[PDB]
């Protein structure tokens, strides 16, 4: 039953192909789970080496040939726009669930019964997640819990040593960027910078903004305290016509007369600028003056500003100008003709940072910046990329935790408890069907993949640590008290995630479970492969 | 006919640990590890590399070899980037970093063969790195007091030149010290304020003679013909020097301004204009006291004639870097226009003369009393181009190392020739024995990785390792009649080469290494080794 | 290249079977997914039968004919395409042994197929159940059958309400004895064309008696809302008058150009005065309107609207009474503002519209479809079209046949019973068709996940003894009574499916040779 010059797959060939692709992807991403996971190198033909552990980067930047694997990777990566994490969890769950489904199918279980069992187990797991979550306190002084969450999210992406530096920076940035009001959280006010000068361990937290374009003068101020911020939109530099042109002279008088045309406007603007500087902070002690001057500045005016102890910047970015307006409170002056002291803002310590290949200006220490900046440092492209990915992941995780007070203890407690609850509830209720028990057990076994992979990546044998955790879970359930039991990936024995400080996002786990169940159900329902369109 | 299962990514190059790629990467790195093992040590050797232009490159620097060699495997790229970081940040110790990373990977291969998980290996390596970094603080024997004197500078200069140009360290160290002393300011015991820059010293070479004929100049040196009738100025102090970028010719407008002589009328008009303008500009420049004019472009016939008329030194400097150096030396500002001898922009040079060195005449701008120059030039002499290139590389390395004598462990001195390595081996072995758990194996392997330096020194010197290594171990592991070790605890690795027994003490030849260099090299090597070991699978997409 | 004789017949049957095998899993709520490999490396896991048929390419001409017939069915009926293809393929397969091994001429097989078609139609008529079109709840329940597994499953109540309202509004009994007496003469495409309005919720959709226009006022300062609009419909543009052929004005003197401009202004003023002679409040012109014409009309206190195609002007004439005239000079005074409720131009989803709703039903209506995005709008539009198609099938054909394969089992059983009295060689293809009719319940059983062998025999026995009132449940997979579970489908769908399947089988059997040439 085939048309001439046609390609198709029948019988169980589709099942074999899907299972093989799922197992291959699961094996590829297995070593990236947990803080003890491995790092993969990616080269997209350009010859540049990039190291990362994020599931989205691994799936999107790696070429996949098997069409089923392509769909699995796309579905797993789609969770980034929903929760921002769990791609590797989704892939591992899909792979293990498909493996169990194939194993049961080899015994004669129809795929539809397996899908029905998966749906029932998904409902039961949603109920378990609802009954298992812990409501985080909304008190803004809970810095310890935020630090624990940041450490848990970061350890998966860093080498466990840069954590001590990065965790506090991210936690403080996320805590500060959230105003002391209901409102909402917006990470768009948190800027990330990359510098190739220093080592990654030198990263620090920046309270305000950093400006890249500045003036040059040997007498330019190096550190300015209690500075007023003036934003100007009119050029302060000599300008020429669009077509190449210039002024030619044969005598000093002609030189002066021709240079007068160029310097007239600059001098006119500088007159009022210096008048304003004298009016405010002219004689006041322990005060400074910083002028942004979004437009360009000629060296003559830079020297004039330097002789007046004025830190002059030039060619500032429009985005930086708006961020300065929102941070320093100063307004942008369209023309000096209407210059007034009310335009002046206020800022704390203003200083310049000198680098071999560039220079930076700091406008930090504002009264209410309502923004934060994180500076990333490194010596190699891959290190900078890894640091940027880790910082973004930590920012998103902390923001989500602040938005959603629901927190799920980690350390593998969630998955083991979910599997045990599923098994016990489905064995007791017996409410779905006798044959559906096959799919229920398949789902229960598949949900244990995550702790098994985490243990394997840490070098310990799952058969022992998981058995110990199961024994501790049985003991806790027999006891009348509430206790959470997990796996200590550093010691190898069991531990309580609520005491050690390991937590998992509620939304991440919920969406990962839903996506894994959906992908498994969709794939197990594929019977034949048909090629068409060419 | 053979089925293919388990492959779903692509038919392009892809490696996974399932086939032992964790050891294959180490084996691939070994290809260049062996290459770099032959460079470290005073008895190091260069290698012949053919450039893409058909030229022959010979150098003792491993970093140069890596740059001139093609890197394909990402694992090798990690070590190449680590070496580049070491060179940029420290300026020396590239061989140390490369060899240490290679040995760490080699011992990691043995650990993997033993069955130890890579996670435990990485944790143990990190612990051993921290222990070694902390211990290096207590291994300091001497320290540079930062007197800026030639005698104290030589102590650090001499070891830096060694292993880069063997047999000539005595003269190269003296040359480097003389060059540095010409630029160092009048200050002592100040490591927080930078005073010395790597670019403050320029290195040039002249064919002919030998290294013994080399000298040092107290100012800028130009190796191009003046192209004029004026060869040198008098000995009068404070010669005004004018720097120009526009060619010395008739002044014209920025737009167009081209002068073309087509017929008799145009010929006469343009000739008169050029003559009058050039004469007026030269007279105005001379009246201000300018005795030398330096232009970044060429000089016209009339310009040359008028420069000769007023006795103005003629010199062209097409290199903008040379113009910047001249401006720094004399303080002059480049003049984009002609006939503008502004006093605020004119520089001052105490003495300007043309000097003959080995038959080649060059122009020197040096300062004697006023506007003392902060830059110096080193002139190398030799009949062999390879030797001159090696000497230039050694001088550059010494200049870079000198800049590292600042406060952050710059002055701290460690016993070289592997003595520090043996002490670290012993300390790390003791720490690993004390350290419980599986981390002990990793600590012991990290300690063993440091045995390469004495092994490399013994092999490059032709000494039998089977006898030197146990002798070194016994010398650094001794039993004394007391609770505190005494006697000669600073014995290093000697090269001998003619006749000797055992090894010589460091204090005999004062072979010391910078604490900062060794510490940063160890840190970078451990980071690179961890990065390489942390990769258990490589996935790439076809272009 | 070319095939003839028994080899050609075998190739045609194989092609039909291959086409049928594509959509075996696309039947019932438990339909399984299929992998469609894109030539660019993509993959689509859609389980929709018609999409797979339209996207799956075939080489054999018989497969192309089957695909064309399926496409035709997609327009003739809103459902049963997969059933049509599967039934035709199975009928062709069952006739293969008699066609080839038994050396039965195609003419005999075709005659037997026609007789079996007649008998199957009779059986389907026998097992039909009447429907009371006056029972709103029953119609809503029947419509919900096609809303299952759809984006609007949650709003199915409002979807059914809107579908019923639209269908009843555009109903045309057309009682007479000349051309027959149709029940309702329902036509969604022409009388129920749906306008897509960005924004709003699913339940916000309403059925409006009027005409919706997407063109707003032509000038920022112009009347936007009119309580008692008076519309004038015209096609000729308001600009410089030209002849019946190409006209070009090439003038090099400023005076003549000024004269031409004055002539244009005078002509535009005359046309605007002629339009305004009827004291209108809105002018709708299909062609472009010059700025001078807009100014002249506005100065008269009358709004201006341009770029409205005849497809909208014809409907506007029905809900406003305005008379459409090609030329402005031919405009009459018959234009009225009656039968128009309002000219509100309320903005929905940041998009301006014009509404001419009234309180009368001119045998037509427009559904104000609303949604959060264009994709949502398209999904809701398709769901509403399916619901209205189901309602049309129920109302025009107030008869239902039992679902879950019960109708097919009954047809097979009755055909098997009747075959014994044929007394002729045709009995063989007759029994082949009777057996092929049983494929649908077998496919349902396989999709559900039960026993494909014992369950079919139980179904046959129950139909023999259960008066054809038993079927297969989509979820349980056991033999159940359709009356209790309420699994019913329109009789017209089954009749059309059987007719098309048997006709396709006859067409494919009739061809015994394929040759090349052009």
């Amino acid at each position: 039953l085939l048309n001439p010059k046609a390609e198709s797959l029948r019988r169980d060939a589709a099942l074999k192909v899907n299972v093989t692709s799922a197992e291959g992807l699961q094996s590829v991403l297995e070593t990236n789970l947990g803080p003890k996971g491995t790092l993969k190198m990616l080269v997209d033909g350009a010859g540049n080496i990039k190291l990362t552990k994020d599931g989205k980067v691994l799936l999107t930047e790696m070429q996949i040939q098997s069409p089923t694997a392509v769909l699995i990777a796309r579905a797993a990566a789609a969770q980034d726009e929903i929760t921002g994490d769990g791609t590797t969890t989704v892939v591992c769950l899909v792979g293990e669930l498909l493996r169990q489904a194939h194993r049961f199918i080899q015994e004669g279980v129809h795929p539809r019964i397996i899908t029905d069992g998966f749906e029932i187990a998904r409902k039961e797991s949603m109920k378990f997640l609802d009954e298992f979550k812990i409501s985080k306190t909304n008190l803004s002084n809970d810095r310890e819990f935020l630090l624990q969450v940041a450490r848990s999210s970061l350890l998966t992406k860093v080498d466990a040593d840069l954590t001590e530096v990065l965790t506090p920076i991210v936690t403080d940035a996320v805590l500060s960027v959230y105003d002391a009001q209901a409102d909402n959280l917006d990470l768009h006010m948190v800027e990330i910078m990359q510098m190739q000068h220093l080592s990654p361990k030198d990263t620090t937290f920046i309270k305000g903004l950093v400006l890249d374009h500045g003036g040059r003068h040997p007498d330019m101020p190096t550190r300015v305290k209690n500075a007023y911020v003036l934003i100007l939109n009119v050029s302060l530099e000599y300008e020429k016509t669009e077509v190449n042109s210039g002024f030619f002279y044969s005598s000093a008088d002609q030189r002066d007369k021709l240079a007068a045309s160029e310097r007239k406007f600059v001098d006119a603007k500088l007159k009022k600028i210096i008048d304003l500087k004298n009016e405010v902070c002219g004689m006041d002690p322990d005060k400074g003056f910083v002028i942004i001057n979004q437009k360009g500045i000629d060296p003559m005016s830079l020297d004039v500003f330097a002789k007046h102890n004025i830190l002059a910047l030039r060619r500032a970015k429009r985005r930086n100008m708006e961020r300065l307006q929102l941070v320093t409170g100063g307004e942008a002056q369209n023309s000096v003709e209407d210059l007034s002291p009310q335009i002046l803002g206020f800022s704390g310590l203003v200083y310049q940072e000198t680098i071999g290949e560039e220079k930076f200006t700091y406008v930090t220490e504002n009264t209410d910046p309502k923004s934060c900046t994180i500076l990333i440092k490194g010596s190699t492209h891959y290190a900078l990329a890894q640091t940027k990915d880790a910082v973004r992941d930590g920012l998103r995780a902390v923001a989500n935790v602040l938005k959603d007070k629901n927190i799920i203890p980690g350390a593998g407690a969630f998955y083991i408890a979910l599997s045990r609850y599923l098994r016990s509830a489905n064995m007791n209720k017996l409410g779905a069907k006798g044959k559906t028990k096959t799919g229920i057990e398949a789902f229960a076994e598949a949900l244990l993949v995550i702790p098994k992979t985490l243990v394997k990546n840490s070098g310990f044998d799952p058969l022992d640590v998981l058995a110990m955790v199961e024994d501790e879970l049985d003991d806790a359930q027999d006891s009348d008290e509430t206790r959470y039991v997990g796996v200590d990936l550093n010691i190898g024995d069991s531990c309580d995630p609520t005491i050690e400080g390991i937590w998992d996002s509620y939304r991440v786990l919920r969406n990962a479970i839903t996506g894994a169940t959906g992908i498994a159900s969709n794939l197990l329902l594929c019977d034949e492969l048909l090629r068409a369109g060419r | 006919q053979n089925p293919n299962a388990g492959l779903f990514k692509q038919g392009y190059n892809s490696y996974s640990n399932a086939d032992g790629q964790i050891i294959k990467s180490i084996a691939a790195i070994r290809e260049l590890h062996q290459m770099c093992l032959t460079s470290m040590g005073p008895c190091g050797r260069n290698k012949i590399i053919v450039n893409h232009l058909g030229k022959i490159i010979i150098t003792n620097d491993a970093a140069t070899m890596l740059r001139e060699l093609d890197i394909v495997h990402p694992a090798v790229k990690v070590l190449v980037m680590a070496t580049e970081q070491q060179k940029i940040d420290m300026g020396d110790g590239t061989n140390l970093v490369m060899i240490l990373a290679g040995e760490l990977l080699n011992v990691s291969e043995k650990l993997i063969s033993m069955g130890l998980s890579a996670v435990e290996i990485i944790q143990g390596y990190n612990m051993a790195r921290k222990f070694t970094l902390k211990e290096l603080d207590e291994m300091v024997v001497g320290e540079i007091t930062d007197k800026n004197d030639k005698n104290e500078l030589l102590k650090m200069i001499k070891p830096v030149i060694s292993s880069k140009k063997y047999g000539s360290e005595d003269i190269l160290s003296e040359l480097v010290s003389e060059a540095v002393s010409h630029v160092l300011p009048v200050a002592q015991q100040a490591g927080e304020i930078p005073y010395f820059n790597v670019d403050s010293i320029r290195v040039v070479k002249i064919m002919g003679g030998s290294l013994s004929n080399s000298t040092v100049i107290k100012g800028m040196v130009f190796n191009r013909e003046p192209e004029g009738h004026v060869k040198s100025l008098s000995e009068d102090k404070k010669h005004k020097v004018a720097v120009f970028t526009c060619p010395l010719d008739i002044a014209n407008t920025e737009t167009k301004g081209t002068v073309l002589l087509h017929n008799a009328q145009e010929m006469l008009d343009f000739s008169k204009g050029e003559e009058k303008q050039i004469d007026a500009m030269m007279k105005e420049i001379a009246d201000m006291g300018v005795e030398c004019i330096v232009a970044g472009a060429g000089v016209g016939e009339l310009a040359l004639h008028y420069l000769n008329r007023y006795g103005i030194l003629v010199l062209k400097v097409p290199s903008k870097f040379e113009l910047r150096r001249l401006c720094r030396v004399c303080g002059a500002t480049p003049l984009p226009r002609l006939g503008a001898p502004t006093p605020e922009e004119l520089g001052l040079v105490e003495t300007v003369k043309t000097m003959e060195i080995g038959g080649d005449r060059v122009t020197v701008f040096k300062q004697e009393q006023g506007e003392i120059s902060r830059t110096s030039t080193i002139i190398l002499r030799g009949a062999t181009q390879n030797n001159l290139d090696d000497i230039e590389r050694a001088i550059d390395d010494g200049v870079a190392a000198v800049k590292g004598l600042m406060k952050p462990s710059g002055g701290k001195l460690l016993p070289g020739a592997g003595a520090t390595e043996i002490e670290l081996i012993s300390r790390i072995t003791k720490y690993g024995e004390r350290t419980p758990g599986l981390l002990q194996l990793a600590i012991k392997q990290f300690a063993v990785a440091f045995e390469v330096v004495p092994r490399t020194l013994a092999e490059t010197a032709g000494l039998d390792v089977n006898e030197v290594l146990p002798n070194l171990y016994a010398a650094h592991n001794v039993t004394e009649p007391g609770a505190v070790k005494t006697d000669h605890l600073y014995k290093g690795v000697d090269i001998d080469g003619e006749s000797d027994e055992g090894v010589k003490d460091i204090r005999e030849e004062n072979i010391y290494d910078m604490l900062a260099t060794k510490k940063f090299a160890i840190n970078v090597a451990t980071e690179a080794a961890t990065t390489v070991l942390s990769i258990d699978q490589i996935i790439m997409a076809k272009k | 290249e070319r095939t003839t004789g028994r080899q050609a017949q075998i190739s045609n049957i194989t092609a039909a079977k291959a086409v049928a095998d594509v959509i075996r899993t696309c039947l019932g709520p438990k339909a399984m997914l299929k992998m469609l490999l894109d030539p660019m490396g993509g993959l689509v896991l859609t389980n929709d039968g018609h999409a797979i048929l339209r996207e799956i390419d075939v080489a054999h001409p018989a497969a192309k004919s089957m695909l064309e017939l399926s496409r035709t069915q997609d327009e003739e009926v809103g459902d049963g395409t997969t059933t049509v293809i599967i039934l035709a393929g199975e009928i062709l397969a069952q006739c293969a042994p008699y066609l080839i091994e038994k050396n039965i001429h195609p003419v005999i097989i075709i005659q037997a197929l026609k007789k079996a078609l007649t008998d199957a139609l009779e059986v389907i008529k026998q097992v039909s159940k009447p429907v009371d079109v006056e029972n709103d709840a029953a119609m809503k329940k029947l419509i919900q059958a096609s809303i299952g597994t759809k984006y609007v499953i949650h709003w199915s109540e409002k979807m059914c309400e809107l579908a019923l309202d639209a269908v009843k509004t555009v109903r045309k009994d057309l009682g007479q004895t000349v051309e027959g007496e149709p029940n309702f003469e329902i036509d969604i495409k022409r009388y129920v064309r749906v306008e897509k309005i960005p924004g709003g919720d699913v339940l916000d959709s309403r059925v409006l008696k009027g005409v919706l226009l997407n063109k707003d006022v032509v000038h920022p300062k112009m009347s936007r809302h009119i309580e008692n609009p008076r519309v004038v419909l015209l096609d000729c543009p308001l600009e410089y008058k030209k002849g019946e052929s190409q006209t070009n004005i090439e003038i090099e003197k400023e005076e003549d150009w000024n004269r031409i401009l004055q002539i244009e202004e005078e002509q535009v003023q005359l046309m605007c005065e002629q339009i305004l002679a009827v004291r209108p409040t809105l002018v709708i012109t299909e062609k472009g309107v010059s700025d001078l014409a807009q100014h002249y009309l506005l100065k008269g206190g009358c709004s201006v609207l341009r770029r409205v195609k005849k497809s909208d002007n014809n409907r506007i004439a029905r809900v406003t009474g305005a008379t459409i005239v090609n030329r402005v000079e031919d405009l009459k005074e018959s234009d009225v503002g009656t039968n128009c409720g309002l000219f509100k131009v309320e903005m929905i989803g940041d998009e301006y519209f014009s509404f001419l709703d009234n309180c009368k039903e001119p045998k037509a209506c427009t559904i104000m479809l609303r949604g959060g995005s264009k994709d949502i709008l398209n999904e809701i539009d398709r769901n509403l079209q399916d619901a209205m198609a189901v309602a049309r099938n129920v109302m025009l054909s107030p008869s239902l046949s039992p679902g879950g394969g019960a109708t097919e089992m009954a047809v097979s059983v009755k055909l098997a019973e009747k075959a014994k009295q044929l007394e002729g060689i045709q009995q063989w293809p007759y029994q082949a068709v009777a057996d092929a009719m049983e494929c649908i319940p077998r496919t349902l059983i396989q999709n559900a996940g039960g026993d494909p062998i014992r369950l079919l025999s139980q179904l046959r026995a129950k139909h023999a003894q259960g008066n054809f009132t038993t079927g297969i449940d989509g979820d349980k997979g056991k033999i159940v009574d359709m009356v209790s579970y309420g699994i019913w489908e329109p009789e017209v769908i089954k009749q059309q499916s059987v007719k098309t399947a048997i006709e396709s089988a006859c067409l494919l059997l009739r061809v015994d040779d394929i040759v090349s040439g052009v």
